[PDB]
RNA sequence: UACUUAAAAUUUAAGGAGAGGGUAUCAAGCACAUUAAAAUAGCUUAAGACACCUUGCCUAGCCACACCCCCACGGGACUCAGCAGUG
RNA sequence: ACUAUGCUUAGCCAUAAACCUAAAUAAUUAAAUUUAACAAAACUAUUUGCCAGAGAACUACUAGCCAUAGCUUAAAACUCAAAGGAC
RNA sequence: AACAUAAUUAAUUUCUACGUUUAUGGAGAUAAAAGCAUACUGAGUGUGCUUGGAAU
């Protein structure tokens, strides 16, 4: 079960698009130093990720594990998890429904529906 | 010297409507087609057509 | 058109929920605090709070992002009327297209944030949303004029190999 | 080199966290994508694609070339870009 | 004296010292701060656009455009040690 | 284009033959009330606009 020789083993990044069969186009971004200013920006690239079930949305921010071998020239990637889909967030803190800074079902009931 | 820049202008559109041409000559045979696709007649872009 | 559109019997806004609670009031009385004897203005705020009870969950509440996605459609929908009518007023033009593009903002924010409530909203009031492209496209005669033929281009080659596959497999079942 | 099998040196191939010259009067490239019943219409691009131009760089050293034809079956202007010499 | 024209209704042209010559925002009036001078007291933060001596040049060429002397975009050779601003 | 021989130590042959770039009028030396845009003629005038004119 060796792994992937890709560095990006894992990578997170927000469905930018998804209009090929079963393959989502993921936004990574990372922060690299520019040596000049000492200052740091974002560097992204993109990732096509094989989305076996269709289950992702444009915006929504996903979670990708390095595919062992290669499935074709540039997906190399599959879906692991969405962190957060988009517009259906879930406070990870507290578990309940959320709709920005705001909860949509408050953390002191259980309604537990 | 207007009339000459007229003649220029008439001159040097006719040859940017040739390259534009033959830019989509070199497109279609390089795909390996033999032939333009049926049907397709390159438009005249740069003449009198307004 | 739209399927509501409020009657001429309809009270305005300010007495609509007063005179049903006045025991008798006379046919002149309801006549004059109709919507036939008042301002287009008038309409246009009975049009909107039956979208507002029809859509949203508090229709108390106008300050949502589904409230004021509601009041540009009505306002939208008023200015298309308006230029149809007024074919070069300028600044109504731009009332209009300001409105669309203030109402595709407002949707996209709801999408990113409730999701469920986007849903219903797009359906309710009849409103297609558009992704925004991701990249911006030039448009010309001579980049739209190659464009084409690269499609079809394409195209042809690709029907050539449907055709060769065809005839291949053909040939090879023939044998077996 | 030891064992008749395990430590090295040295390479090759496939890749990618990031970094990497110029011109945007080079603004579109034109198959550059995915799926795997072979369908879908996608892929790269103002966060600079594509095009063209120039340049050995990574310096205990490394890369490229070995008369020319990028290669060298073949062809041709038919060999010192080994040391020393000559025009 | 009289015409194009200024007017109207349908199409096109996309230019002004289109300048308040002040980009748009949220600050503060103290930093013992005329921080050149004249304008309009000064200064800080944020985001984008733009600038890099002068003439050559609101030019040449390229590209877009109901425009065809136009409009927008915009160089190089060249030549100099200035050009320029407020008083 | 690519078969077959052999086989009481084992081997043999096959393993082909288009298009695209470079090149042979204008602007610069030695001196031998105003303006901006635009139209017409020729700087004159027209229409709008600016004060970087002026006016108690
Ligand atoms: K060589
Ligand atoms: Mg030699
Ligand atoms: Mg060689
Ligand atoms: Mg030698
Ligand atoms: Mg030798
Ligand atoms: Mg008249
Ligand atoms: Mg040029
Ligand atoms: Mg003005």
């Amino acid at each position: 079960i060796v792994r992937s020789s890709v560095h990006a083993k894992w990578v997170v990044g927000k469905v930018i698009g998804t209009a090929m069969i079963k393959t989502a186009k993921v936004r990574a971004t990372r922060l690299v130093l520019d040596p000049y200013l000492l200052k740091y920006f974002n560097k992204r690239k993109t990732y096509f990720a094989h989305d076996a079930l269709q289950q992702c949305s444009v915006g929504d921010i996903v979670l990708l594990r390095a595919l062992p071998v290669p499935r074709s020239k540039h997906v190399k990637h599959e879906l692991a998890e969405i962190i957060f889909k988009v517009g259906r967030v879930i406070d990870p803190v507290t578990g309940k429904p959320c709709a920005g800074t705001a909860y949509l079902e408050s953390p002191l009931s259980e309604p537990r529906e | 010297t207007r009339f000459l820049r007229r003649k220029v202008r008439e001159g040097r559109l006719k040859k940017k409507q040739i390259k534009f041409e033959k830019d989509l000559k070199r497109i279609w045979l390089k795909a390996g087609l033999k032939e333009a696709p049926e049907n397709w007649q390159t438009p005249k872009i740069y003449l009198k057509n307004k | 058109k739209q399927d509501d559109e409020p009657p001429s019997s309809a009270f305005i806004k300010e007495y609509k929920d007063i005179i049903p609670n006045i025991e008798k009031v006379d046919d002149v009385v309801k006549r004059i605090l109709s919507l036939e004897m008042a301002s287009r203005k008038e309409k246009l705020k009975i049009k909107q709070e039956q979208l507002m009870n029809k859509i949203v969950e508090n229709p108390e509440d106008s300050r949502t992002l589904e409230a004021q996605i509601i009041a540009l459609t009505v306002r939208i929908r008023n200015y298309e009327e308006h230029m149809q009518k007024h074919r070069k007023d300028k600044a109504h033009k731009r009332h209009l297209l300001m409105s669309i593009d203030r109402r595709k903002k407002l949707l996209k924010i709801l999408r990113q944030t409730n999701y469920d409530v986007f849903e219903k909203t797009c359906k309710e009031l009849g409103v297609e949303y558009t992704l925004p492209p991701l990249h911006f496209q030039k448009v010309h005669r001579r980049f739209l004029a190659k464009k084409a033929l690269c499609i079809r281009v394409y195209q042809e080659v690709q029907k050539l190999k449907k055709q060769k596959r065809a005839l291949k497999a053909a040939a090879a079942a023939a044998k077996k």
